[PDB]
């Protein structure tokens, strides 16, 4: 809360590479855009049936 | 008796903290006098909200 509020310079390097990871999980496919939502991603369509 | 209050307007509110001067003018009396702290920001941002 100390104003003025000062950010560290590493902050931005750990946020560069925390959204240019590229993992395979359980999820499916793992990839980030710049500004950080999921990309490239797959949602299985399912349907429920009698069994 | 003084009495202090916070205050927060939002940069380019103008006419609002004018009415507020204005009230501060006319509800005025000897018995207690309103302190305002006036505090502009960012309205749009919790960080500076909190702060
Ligand atoms: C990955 O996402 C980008 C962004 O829409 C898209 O252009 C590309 O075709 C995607 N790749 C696959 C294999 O779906």
């Amino acid at each position: 809360l100390a104003n003025p509020a000062v950010p560290w310079g590493q902050g931005v390097e750990i946020e560069r590479a925390l959204k240019q990871v590229q993992v395979e999980g359980l999820s499916g496919n793992i990839k980030f855009d710049q500004n950080g939502k999921r990309i490239n991603y797959t949602i299985n369509i399912m349907e429920l049936k009698t069994n | 008796n003084s009495i202090q209050i916070g205050g927060l307007f939002p940069r380019g509110a103008d006419q609002e903290y004018s009415a507020f001067r204005v009230g501060m003018v006319q509800f005025s009396t000897s018995e207690f006098r309103l302190t305002p702290h006036i505090d502009n920001l960012e309205v749009a941002n919790s960080f500076a909200v909190t702060n």
